[PDB]
């Protein structure tokens, strides 16, 4: 229901989200806030790479989780 | 002297409990005297975003004298010169030998956030600073977004991000664990999950235990490399048969084009694994040896590499099923030579099509029934290793 | 009006359907023929990944070649 | 090869034998191959008064070849380009096996006094030299008073002022000399000092000896630590219950918010001084290991830290008592915690109090009479350690 | 029209004296109650330290308050 | 009479004192040469520490003896 | 990781074999991890005749991470900012373990014979690539020439070249060979050189034997040494006389004003060396001591300083005998005291009046006759020991 | 007859000479081609320095040697 | 109308000639009364050293004083 993603500044922002929930949805609700594009976000819990298509639900990321944006800006 | 090198190794053991996310430090390959700090500009001020890099140089006697710290990235600040040393006093006149480098650039972040105008090492910007506020901010802030902001830096950030994750991601699971009995899965998931409960209850039906890998993206031939060679541990014909294959592999590879010195590194751990197999160890004397930090590393790189191998060798059966428009070469020097980067459908087909070998993978995810569907590779032949897939993450299951 | 499959399994499997499918009925009859669910398989027709609900003359799709079938296994 | 290193340290003995006063150099912690030294700009030169460092590394085979040498700081000579190289040639076509860098360097601070025009790195320069002085004049001073004059860097120079100072005063005195009979104060004075000669009869009247510390900044630290160290060789219960408190101490500061493991280190020695009181020693034994500069130092870092303890612990028993307008802790950590920093009378009463201790402080300075006042503190508690305060240094006392 | 002084040996002793007396007097009056001399005497009215020559109504000094008294330990 | 402090630059500079002068009247004396202001200037005689109010006679600097002047300038 | 510095000599073994002639790399110093690489302009490219430095820093755990490697030198190119890092993405994105820091750089002399204009790490440079290409090879010349072709930096270039010749010509020659009849030297020259072939049968006249000396620069010192060591294994007055006049040398030379520490080194391998004809050695077992590099070099050294030495002494004797405008003394800095700089006349003449013994030299090189010139130095001393000269080179002859 | 001069390039320059030449004539002929003044030349032949007044025969240099050249580009 | 030559082996040879003579025949008459031949030989007039074409009067040599002689022992 509520979970919260910790930025390469040190920075965390939490966000409202249902475990029903896209991941595709979480980097739109992310670009919502900071307007990082989806495109150049990705998403790491506990490990586990996660996939724009996937659900919360599948990584069993449960309410007050803590996962990790990394940027991939677009290289060289 | 040596009791100086004693003691930074204390300093740094101290940083390492606890990971200071925005600013933290760490030597010089092979130089303890010489170190570097990645600092993040905190947010809520006009350095956020851009990243200052730092080298510190610690006294032939330590502590009984500062560490020289300077900043390599230019930035605007009352505090800081821009020639790059700054006017914290605590490395000057208040220098105390009970005080760690943590407590230095954890100062340093602080003289971020709340500048020092009062006692100026440049005193036009603390002039600034203390009149026009706006100048100071935009000011700093093209700073920023020129010097610190600029490309290639943030790449070293978003890898010490990485490497800031995968280490306490090491912190909670080892490499390879113990062999326990998949009834704990029950406790790792939910009570709204029922789903999941149901596709573990049908998990319990057919094998009787699980040993868990570290999620470092390694998570396949992690697995993969430790059910195979324990595998091998009672089939002497295919410890033998797979032996040889190993030995062909090297040249195989080498004539493919890879640079054999470099590799035949990789090859000898790969070989030395095979022959505590070879000579029969007891299980947990291999899993002793797996999880050593540079003996699995070593191994996984070869795996890996193993895979580009056969990829390249059957370009064309591939390359079509490339995802996107990359090459079969491409698709191996980005997605699957590489480290820490992660594995797919293709590259447990290769391997094992590579090591001419049978392997099993239950899938567990969503499927509405109890179903985990197992997938037999190559199809048909009977798998001795079994695997299991939960999204993405990759772990070894026991019949 | 029917086309076929090639799964790196070393397998070519064939079935039978119409050019105004969608993708998702698709996979349901690979999932007949063979038995791997739709929610895990991944298909790509030449280079391109096809999408759940366009339908095959949609992504044109001629009725005589193949499209290359990859599971879902994306992990680590 | 191994010969190069082994040489280096030749040349380092003989760097050190002599120290040449502007221009020095040394080693960079751990490496020996890398050296960085500071140069003072000589007087009646552009350059006086500015620092100007300069890196050096040396070949793998020495001294086959030159080393390399450069100015890291920038500076305005015909023979310096603004990359930073030196334009002599006996680093590069002149060069001799016979050379110490002793004569690089001597030629270096020669080459500043005296430019060479005629054979240039920089032609302008050069230029400028043989032909608009006052140009070139005012030219190197503005160079000088950015880029070397500036700032921190000084810092160097004024700790290296410090180093080449009671590295003497400590070739002159020990850290804890012999005990002495104190007729020998006698001969220090002058026979213009009557006053003084009166007071130090008036000592020969209540102590038959003396025990003198260096004067290094630390002198009541460590008097009062030799002293009430060799007081416990006699008394047991006073021995343990002194034991008791110092192991409390430890976590005591800790838990007001000092780092253990950084502490941990000095606690360590302490302990091992009291251990060497406990088994009982003979004095001279103890003098010994008080004559070690480590195990000294690392004691005289803890009894600061002790009074910094006490101080927080008391912070309004004392903060009104502060001269100026510090806090308590900010005059810990700049006038007690730090190395080398003198010592007063609030620093005496912390520390007493402290390790719940009695001491006599015997002041001789101009007074009127042959009164050398007796201090107990605190109060009333009747002392048996006894310490001689002379202006500005402390030494012991012995009925 | 007197004041007190604080002694950091734990005593607090207190002293008869005017408003327009210098320094001098006063540490000789503290010399005289208990015995240490006025050329080892340093004095500090809440912060600030006095001078000799100065007087009591000149540093402002109401007479209620306590100024402190440290010896001149200065060594090292 | 006559004492020779020796500075940070390696040169020496002599001066004309009597035994009873303070040490803020040498620092004093040395400002009206250098211009360093006492301030900013600090005097070590034989690894002692200078106070500012203090004699020459106090330390038992004698004629032709050698102290050191370590600026402190005003630091960060 | 010790399989880092481990895997860091396989690498440096595998650039070791193969010099590739403009890309190279090595360690600093001491510094495993600390390599810098000198890299030439490609020709047919703007930045020909240029040279670029770049310094590169390995990680604590190779190789499963890429090396940072950056320009220390500015440049202009698309895909290298100004700030001097590179956007070549084998070193960020698409690393593998199987590469060595030959690939990276060999890559790196790819990008500049061809840039990377749609991947640019400053957009400008890639901009005028793609559209005005007579400005960006322009601006890329004087580039290269302030900033790469400047001064300094090509002496390191220059002596890297003798670096590479006398190390192969270390590889065909030794420094002191066997001792060999000199009918050897017939298959050295040709058929069409029937002249040699006429000095050389007038060779066979004199002379039984020959042995040879690597052309080294110091072919004349080496040869002096090896023969007049072993010719003092027979005449026990003369090497005793010999020994005598050698200790005497020392202090001649440091009260000549020699530093005597430096000197001293070299001074005990001369006596050491002389130490094992004194204690009498088969000639073999001296010429196994020749044969050790450090211990020849040592010796060759000081033969030097010898020569030096004697020259300074008798000032007036020479200065007017010197070739050019020098001194005496320049002209030992300059032609006689620094290692591998070639030998004439004076030199001989010097060192044989220093160490007062005779020499002869038989000079070969066009004359008409078969007439082989003996020279008898100083003139008439029945010599013991004998040289040949070849134009260019001394070796020793045998009667 | 033909020689082979190897220079700091890297690069390889060939070279038409009699064996009865000079060094200064070669370094002229090198000097037609590079440019390089015969002041800036200085060439070794298999470790042996070249002298700019002797011949090719001398040194014993013959058809299809492999020299260096060295350049002393004037120092400081 | 005769000069001298001096030889740093520790000789002085003397011979006759005309002011008028070149280089060479000099260079032969040194050889004719030691025997060392003229392409071996090197001369130098007080610090220059003399070309074979050029004549005695040519470098103006007077003949009192004395040319230096030495040996072409280049090598290494």
């Amino acid at each position: 229901m509520q979970i919260f993603v910790k930025t390469l500044t040190g920075k965390t922002i939490t966000l409202e989200v249902e475990p029903s929930d896209t991941i595709e949805n979480v980097k739109a609700k992310i670009q919502d806030k900071e307007g990082i594009p989806p495109d150049q976000q990705r998403l790491i819990f506990a490990g586990k790479q996660l996939e724009d298509g996937r659900t919360l639900s599948d990584y069993n990321i449960q309410k007050e989780s803590t996962l990790h944006l990394v940027l991939r800006l677009r290289g060289g | 002297g040596a009791m100086a090198l004693k003691r930074i190794h204390k300093e740094l053991n101290d940083l390492a409990r606890d990971p200071p996310a925005q600013c933290s430090a760490g030597p010089v390959g092979d130089d303890m005297f010489h170190w570097q700090a990645t600092i993040m500009g905190p947010n809520d001020s006009p350095y956020q975003g851009g990243v200052f890099f730092l080298t510190i140089h610690f006294p032939t006697d330590y502590p009984f004298k500062p560490p020289k710290v300077a900043f390599t990235t230019r930035i605007y600040h009352p505090n800081i010169n821009s020639n790059g040393s700054i006017s914290l006093d605590i490395l000057r006149s208040q220098w105390s030998p009970a005080l760690t480098i943590s407590k230095v650039l954890l100062s340093i972040c602080s003289l971020l956030c709340d500048p020092n105008p009062d006692d100026p090492l440049v005193p036009e910007i603390a002039r600034i600073y203390k009149t026009d506020r706006e100048k100071y901010n935009r000011i700093a802030r093209e700073w920023t977004q020129k010097y610190a902001m600029g490309g290639s830096a943030y790449d070293e950030a978003i890898m010490a991000q990485q490497d800031r994750i995968q280490q306490e991601i090491a912190v909670q699971n080892p490499l390879v664990s113990e062999r326990l009995e998949l009834s704990v899965l029950y406790k790792e998931y939910a009570e709204d999950d029922n789903i999941y409960q149901q596709k573990i209850k049908d998990l319990h039906k057919k094998y009787s235990y699980i040993r868990k890998t570290r999620p470092d993206g390694n998570s396949f031939y992690r697995a993969f490399g430790f059910s195979h060679l324990e595998a091998l541990l009672d089939d002497s014909k295919e410890l033998q048969r797979f032996k040889a294959v190993s030995a062909k592999s090297k040249e195989d590879l080498v004539s493919q084009g890879f640079t054999e010195f470099t590799i035949e590194d990789f090859h000898n751990t790969f070989m030395d694994l095979i022959e505590q197999v070879e000579k029969q160890t007891s299980v947990a004397d291999l899993l002793a040896s797996f999880n050593d930090q540079s003996t699995s590393d070593y191994l996984v790189v070869y795996l890996r590499l193993l895979t580009s191998g056969y990829l390249q060798r059957e370009s064309k059966f591939f390359e079509h099923f490339i995802e996107g428009g990359r090459t079969v070469k491409e698709f191996c020097q980005q997605e699957v030579e590489p480290m820490c980067k992660e594995s797919d459908h293709i590259h447990i087909i290769a391997l094992a099509q590579a090591l001419s070998v049978s392997i099993q993978v239950e899938y567990m995810d969503r499927g509405e029934g109890g179903t985990t569907n197992p997938h037999i590779f190559p199809e048909g032949s009977e798998p001795k290793v079994y695997l299991l897939y939960r999204p993405g993450h990759y772990d070894i299951l026991y019949k």
